[PDB]
RNA sequence: UGACGGAGCCAGCGAGUCUAACCUUGGCCGAGAGGUCUUGGUAAAAACUCCGUCGUAACGAGGAAUUCCUAGUAAGCGCAAGUCAUCAGCUUGCGUUGAUUACGUCCCUGCCCUUCACAC
């Protein structure tokens, strides 16, 4: 079978649902490539994984990403915080895991919300 | 804690359902140990029945507020809680903070996006005993509904003649010691119900001295509600109004929290029944 | 106003009928009973 | 409800009076409508459907 | 009939879910190629509809 | 015709004054139904 | 409203039955009172009846 | 921090054989009841992003005083439902976008409390 894995990314009601498995580097959101996702202003953000590990991760796999739910902007971090968690988590699976360590630092330490949930749970006061 | 929580219910569930059962046994073991005090003759069902006697030695040394309650009645002072309905106008926001000087230990949150959901869950969590929700009807409280952590009850109110404090010209400001507690004219086993949830929002043990009283009058089930200040004179006492005045009514009451509509109904008004005018419940 | 004066009277005229209607019941049967019960037992004797 | 009273004037007389349906549901005159003049607001013990008639008993 | 929301049904235990075969749209090759005998069969197969809904009725 | 509901009560001053004669009563009295603190 | 109290009955030894308006530029009525003559005229008419 | 038009595109609540106008002009049939047709008037996701055009009597963002407010909060936007009290002159939910400023102090204003080691 062809190795793949299956992650998740969620912003508020926006769910993202990331398969990653090897490939020829394809990535498409909803069935269209990643370079069409809107709004155009914040593309950028969804290209922020792509370009903190470097396109040559991303040569030997492809990725699709379906979302629903919420609105553009909560869409647009589930899709990448998909995205982040998916390449770790093939890099876990089907290559060495000083690769996956390497990974994780890197978004770590650009942005720990590319792995973990930013979840804004009430606290009273 | 969510599985806590869930296991918690249905062991309260189990319980209540064989003490229903348990209350013929109980009464049983009444007439049992009326007749070794007495003397007289045991029923026929109660003499044929070997076991309960056998049962009787281990179970004659077998000896109030509300179960919810009970656990922290008189120990932990309550936390409490009040919120309004999405997108509160000024008054309602006016009167949910005179609700909040009301209860010595309530904390006013304002509920804008707030999810039902979520803010059940959020009070649990931070060890909220009570979760108070205002409605109002262009700038006029309507409604008053008080929901128990962790298990209920909820308590729904309707609030007519609401006087609030700030309609008042140079009122002051309010004094916010424990106040003494009235409650007049709560006879049924349901406003006994209602004494019960409605006196655990306060601190116990107010000082004998304390110059705030809070009274609960039941006036055909319009509980009038107010807040005075005494002075003992030499010869009586004198009071002075300090508000607000509102007059509530309970038409719902159900064993669980807000969030939950599919709660078990304790009580609920009937309005439509033909007999609805003739009685008071509470 | 008005609505308050009719649910009390119509309160107050239907608690009188219930006892009434109660009294005349219970003091028939147990004066009349009485009488059923004292022929009874002269039939029985009898 | 429509056709049972002319005006809000009206209405307001018969405020908290008790009406049923042909099907036996009970309700009450809850407040009359602004507009138009005479349709009110009642609440019946359930849901009511289109071809029921509503009926205020007086004497 | 009742029909179940599809939030509450989708959270249901593995004991109680709700079993609900979508329609078909695409023809399938099976439907494509059953020969169905017509004329003298069709007419001795309306006859057993007909007797099994009489049956059916009576009882 | 006939109500379903009796009507709000209105609070009129003989009602307040009623409602004050029985606080005033309660705390000449000094006795109130307040929730009392446990011992232990 | 109490610290006033005292000091008002130390010197002699219910703001609520009235509402005051707001100056844009003060007592405006009485409700205990009005309703009560608006209830009573109309009772002692209902007696009449 | 506009109007007009076009294009692209993102939610979560919600499902009782139950959901829903008024007043007229006339044809035909019918014993009637009424049925059908004809006729005029009245009433009744948005934000967001891209592109093209124009173009900057009363009132022009609201005095004095006063009120409220600390994070998914203030504020903006729309969509549903009407759940025995209340609500449609409206009420309650649901999602979407989402900040500034404080998170210290008892200086002022109110309320409140006090007068089993070692070390002090
Ligand atoms: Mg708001
Ligand atoms: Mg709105
Ligand atoms: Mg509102």
């Amino acid at each position: 079978a062809v190795p793949s894995v299956q992650t998740f990314g969620k912003k508020k009601s926006a769910t993202a649902v990331a398969h990653v498995k090897a490939g020829k580097g394809l990535i498409k959101v909803n069935g269209s490539p990643i370079t069409l996702v809107e709004p155009e202003i914040l593309r950028f953000k969804v290209y922020e994984p792509l370009l903190l590990v470097g396109l040559d991760k991303f040569s030997n796999i492809d990725i699709r990403v379906r979302v629903t739910g919420g609105g553009h902007v909560s869409q647009v971090y589930a899709i990448r915080q998909a995205i982040a968690k998916g390449l770790v988590a093939y890099h876990q699976k089907y290559v060495d895991e000083q690769s996956k360590n390497e990974l994780k630092k890197a978004f770590t330490s650009y942005d720990r919300t590319l792995l973990i949930a930013d979840s804004r749970r009430p606290e009273p006061k | 804690m969510l599985r806590r929580q869930a296991r918690e219910r249905r062991e309260y569930l189990y319980r209540k359902a064989q003490e229903l059962q348990d209350s013929q046994l109980q009464q049983k073991r009444q007439i049992i140990k009326q007749a070794l005090a007495q003397g007289k003759p045991l029923p026929k069902e109660l003499a044929e029945d070997e076991s309960l006697q056998k049962d009787f030695r281990y179970d004659q040394s077998l000896k109030q507020v509300d179960d919810e309650y009970a656990a922290t009645s008189g120990i932990m002072d309550p936390r409490i809680i009040v919120t309004t309905s999405r997108d509160p106008s000024t008054r309602l926001s006016q009167f949910a903070k005179e609700i909040k000087l009301l209860f010595p230990n309530a904390v006013r949150l304002n509920r804008g996006n707030y999810v039902m959901p979520n803010l059940v869950d959020a009070c649990k969590k931070s060890g909220t005993t009570d979760l108070v929700v205002l409605h109002e009807h262009r700038g006029v409280p309507t409604s008053l509904t008080i929901s128990h952590f962790p298990h209920g009850p909820t308590a729904q109110f309707s609030l007519h003649n609401v006087v609030m404090r700030h309609d008042i010209i140079n009122a002051g400001n309010q004094s916010e010691v424990n106040p003494h507690l009235i409650f007049d004219n709560f006879t049924t086993a349901l406003g006994k119900r209602v004494v019960c949830i409605l006196k655990h929002l306060f601190n116990a043990g107010p000082k004998k001295d304390s110059e705030r009283v809070i009274t609960f009058a039941n006036r055909g089930d319009f509980i009038s509600v107010r807040q005075h200040v005494y002075v003992r004179t030499r010869e009586g006492v004198e009071i002075a109004e300090v508000g607000p005045r509102f007059e509530m009514r309970l038409f719902e009451l159900r064993l669980g929290t807000l969030e939950n509509k599919d709660a078990d109904v304790e009580w609920q008004l009937r309005r439509f029944i033909r007999t609805a005018n003739k009685k008071d419940y509470l | 106003f008005e609505a308050r004066q009719r649910i009390e009277e119509k309160n107050k005229e239907s608690s009188d009928y219930h006892a009434k209607m109660a009294h005349i019941v219970n003091t028939i049967n147990t004066e009349e009973g009485a009488e059923k019960n004292k022929y009874e037992r002269e039939r029985k004797l009898r | 409800i429509k056709d049972m009273f002319s005006s809000a004037m009206e209405v307001a007389r018969f405020e908290g009076a008790q009406i049923k349906t042909v099907s036996g549901i009970r309700g009450e005159i809850k407040r009359a409508l602004s507009k138009p003049e005479g349709h009110y607001r009642a609440a019946f013990e359930d849901k009511i459907l289109m071809s029921d008639i509503v009926i205020l008993r007086s004497w | 009939g009742l029909k179940v929301p599809k939030a509450v049904q989708k959270e249901l235990p593995f004991k109680s879910q709700i079993h609900q075969m979508k329609p078909q749209k695409k023809k399938t090759y099976m439907a494509k190629r059953a020969v169905v005998l017509g004329g003298d069969e069709k007419k001795a197969r309306s006859f057993i509809q007909k007797v099994l809904t009489i049956s059916k009725a009576k009882d | 015709f006939d109500r379903t509901a009796k009507p709000v009560p209105v609070i009129t001053s003989e009602v307040t004054e009623s409602l004050e004669d029985m606080i005033r009563r309660r705390i000449q009295d000094s006795n109130f139904d307040d929730l009392q603190r446990r011992t232990l | 409203q109490l610290k006033n109290l005292k000091a008002a009955l130390k010197a002699r030894g219910n703001p609520f039955e009235i509402k005051a308006a707001r100056n844009k530029r003060i007592a405006v009525g009485k409700p205990g009172i009005s309703k009560q003559i608006g209830e009573e005229q109309r009772k002692r008419a209902f007696e009449a009846r």
